[PDB]
C-alpha cells in the first residue's frame, strides 16, 4: 500500500522511530519519502544479485533473505517479502538494527543527501498525530 | 540453531583484567550483532554493550573507560575485557545477540584477592544433647573456604530427606555455608549422622559426625 | 540521564491458573522500545515480547504486553506452573539500554509458621578461636520474616549474617539460616544467646535461645 505523508507518520510514531536513538519522527518520514514515497512495495534491483525491499528500500545482500542474493548476511533475520507488507512492523524493526550500527541512519544514502541536516521537522509538521 | 558459550578465567583480583569469550556456533560471527549483559547479586541487570555486524561498538557509559570488546571473524567468537576490576565487578556474565534471541548459558566472574583454602568443618547439635520434640535437626557449618564451591552430603547420601543446604555467603573475604538435617527422635543418636565435605579446589573431603 | 525503570509489585505470589498483570514505568517516554524477559532460576534470561507488545514466535500465547510511552504492562493470561521465576523489562530506546529491577512470579501456597532450631559454637571451632551461633528458620511461607538475634537481652546486629533458600520446590515453602559470628572471647564474655523470629503466622515471635552458664 502508498501511506499518506501523515497516515505514515503515525504509524512510525506507533512504532516506535520518533526520538529512536537520537533521531526525531521526521528523519524517518524524509527518508521513507525520498526512498520510496511512502510505498511499502516498492523495489529495486542493484548491480549485484540484491534488491532494496520496502516503504525504506532495504537491501537483501545484508538485511533481509529473499533466497536468491548472492552473499546474503540476512542480518534483519527476516525474509525480505515481510517487508514489503502493509504492515510496516517489520520494516520498522530492521530499520532500527540498521540504526543501531555506529554510521546510524548514514546507512540511507538518500537520507544523507536528502534529509541528513535538514529541518525534517518540517516533514510532521501539519500532521495531527 | 545458533547457540552461544562463554568460557574465561572464573577468578580475577583486583586491579587487574577480567576476560571472557563467547564462542558463536551453528553460524557467523558476521551474521549479527552482539552484546555483553551482566547479572549483580541482587537481580541488578546491566548491557554493558555491545558490537555491531559491522565491528564497531557501543558501551555503557559507566564502563565506557575500562571496557573493550573485540570479535574475530575466524574463530566466530567476539571478546569482552574489563581493566581495573574491584569486587563490584563480582557478577554473571552472559553473552547475547543483540535482538535478545539467543543466549549462552551464562558464567560467574569473582573478583577477590583471596587464596584457596581449605573449609573448616563444624558440628551444629543442639545444647547438651537435649532432644524435645517428636524430631530433632542437626547441622554443618562450613567456613572459610575458597574459591566456591562445595559439595556437602549427610552419611555419604544416605540421609537425604529433610535436608537445607543453603547458599554460601561471603564472611571476611572466605565462603561460609551451612546445612541442616531433621530426622525422627528415634533416629539421632541411635544412629550415627555424619556431615561430608568436599572442596575440589584444595583437594580436601572432611568428614563430620555430629 | 540514563533511563531509569521502576518495576512492581517486587514480588507477586499467584496460584497456577490465575492471570497476572506486571509493570514496568519508564522515568522517560521510550515509545514502543521495551522488552519483556523472564529468567527462571539456574537458567539464562529469555526474551518474551519485543517493542512492547510484538509476540515472538514460539513464545505460549498466554504471554502478551501493552502500553507505550512510559507505562508498559506484561500480561500472563493463567500462569502456569513453569511460568515461576523472574521478569525484567528492558528498553533499547536510548544508550545505554537499560533493565528495570525486576519483579519475582512465585507460587502461593497455605502459610507456614517456621520451624526454628539454634546452635551453640562446636567445641572444634572455640579451640581454634572463633564463635558462631546459628539458628536455622525452616519451611516458612510467606517469604517476609524478621530475625532478631540478642545477647544478655540486647539486640545485636554486627556479625550477623543470612542465608536465604528459593522457593523450595518439594512444598513451596522458604528456609534461611542466620549466623552469629563472634571472637571465642567475645562468646564467654557473655550468657544469653537468643535467635528471635518475627513472622506472619503469629503476633508473638518464636524464640529459640540458650544459655552458657549451663551446658
Amino acid at each position: 500500500k502508498v501511506f499518506g505523508r501523515c497516515e505514515l507518520a503515525a504509524a512510525m510514531k506507533r512504532h516506535g522511530l520518533d526520538n529512536y536513538r537520537g533521531y526525531s519522527l521526521g528523519n524517518w518520514v524524509c527518508a521513507a519519502k525520498f526512498e520510496s514515497n511512502f510505498n511499502t512495495q516498492a523495489t529495486n534491483r542493484n548491480t549485484d544479485g540484491s534488491t532494496d525491499y520496502g516503504i525504506l528500500q532495504i537491501n537483501s545482500r545484508w538485511w533481509c533473505n529473499d533466497g536468491r542474493t548472492p552473499g546474503s548476511r540476512n542480518l534483519c533475520n527476516i525474509p525480505c517479502s515481510a517487508l514489503l507488507s502493509s504492515d510496516i512492523t517489520a520494516s520498522v524493526n530492521c530499520a532500527k538494527k540498521i540504526v543501531s550500527d555506529g554510521n546510524g541512519m548514514n546507512a540511507w544514502v538518500a537520507w544523507r543527501n536528502r534529509c541528513k541536516g535538514t529541518d525534517v521537522q518540517a516533514w510532521i509538521r501539519g500532521c495531527r498525530l | 540453531e545458533v547457540q552461544l558459550q562463554e568460557s574465561g578465567p572464573s577468578l580475577v583480583k583486583p586491579s587487574q583484567t577480567l576476560s571472557l569469550t563467547c564462542s558463536v556456533t551453528g553460524d557467523s560471527v558476521t551474521s549479527d550483532a552482539w552484546s555483553w549483559i551482566r547479572k549483580f547479586p541482587g537481580n541488578k541487570l546491566e548491557y554493558m554493550g555491545y558490537i555491531s555486524y559491522s565491528g564497531s561498538t557501543y558501551y555503557h557509559p559507566s564502563l565506557k573507560s575500562r571496557i573493550s570488546i573485540t570479535r574475530d571473524t575466524s574463530k566466530n567468537q567476539y571478546y569482552l575485557q574489563l581493566n581495573s576490576v574491584t569486587t563490584e565487578d563480582t557478577a554473571t556474565y552472559y553473552c547475547a545477540s543483540w535482538g535478545g534471541d539467543v543466549w549462552g548459558a551464562g558464567t560467574t566472574v569473582t573478583v577477590s584477592s583471596a587464596k584457596t583454602t581449605a573449609p573448616s568443618v563444624y558440628p551444629l547439635a543442639p545444647v547438651c544433647g537435649d532432644t524435645t520434640g517428636s524430631s530433632v535437626t542437626l547441622g554443618c557449618l562450613v567456613k572459610g573456604y575458597f574459591p566456591e564451591p562445595v559439595t556437602l552430603t549427610w552419611n555419604s547420601g544416605s540421609l537425604s530427606s529433610g535436608v537445607h543446604t543453603f547458599p554460601a555467603v561471603l564472611q571476611s573475604d572466605l565462603y561460609t555455608l551451612s546445612s541442616s538435617v531433621t530426622v525422627t527422635s528415634s533416629t539421632w543418636p541411635s544412629q550415627s549422622i555424619t556431615c561430608n565435605v568436599a572442596h575440589p579446589a584444595s583437594s580436601t573431603k572432611v568428614d563430620k559426625k555430629i | 540521564m540514563d533511563i531509569v525503570l521502576t518495576q512492581s509489585p517486587a514480588t507477586l505470589s499467584v496460584t497456577p491458573g490465575d492471570s497476572v498483570s506486571l509493570s514496568c514505568r519508564a522515568s522517560q517516554s521510550i515509545s514502543n522500545n521495551l522488552h519483556w524477559y523472564q529468567q527462571k532460576s539456574h537458567e539464562s534470561p529469555r526474551l518474551l515480547i519485543k517493542y512492547a507488545s510484538q509476540s515472538i514466535s514460539g513464545i505460549p500465547s498466554r504471554f502478551s504486553g501493552s502500553g507505550s510511552g512510559t507505562d508498559f504492562t506484561l500480561s500472563i493470561n493463567s500462569v502456569e506452573t513453569e511460568d515461576f521465576g523472574m521478569y525484567f523489562c528492558q528498553q533499547s530506546n536510548s544508550w545505554p539500554y537499560t533493565f528495570g529491577g525486576g519483579t519475582k512470579l512465585e507460587i502461593k501456597r497455605a502459610d507456614a509458621a517456621p520451624t526454628v532450631s539454634i546452635f551453640p559454637p562446636s567445641s572444634e571451632q572455640l579451640t581454634s578461636g572463633g564463635a558462631s551461633v546459628v539458628c536455622f528458620l525452616n519451611n516458612f511461607y510467606p517469604k517476609d520474616i524478621n530475625v532478631k538475634w540478642k545477647i544478655d537481652g540486647s539486640e545485636r546486629q554486627n556479625g550477623v549474617l543470612n542465608s536465604w533458600t528459593d522457593q523450595d520446590s518439594k512444598d513451596s515453602t522458604y528456609s534461611m539460616s542466620s549466623t552469629l559470628t563472634l571472637t571465642k572471647d567475645e562468646y564467654e564474655r557473655h550468657n544469653s544467646y537468643t535467635c528471635e523470629a518475627t513472622h506472619k503466622t503469629s503476633t508473638s515471635p518464636i524464640v529459640k535461645s540458650f544459655n552458657r552458664n549451663e551446658c
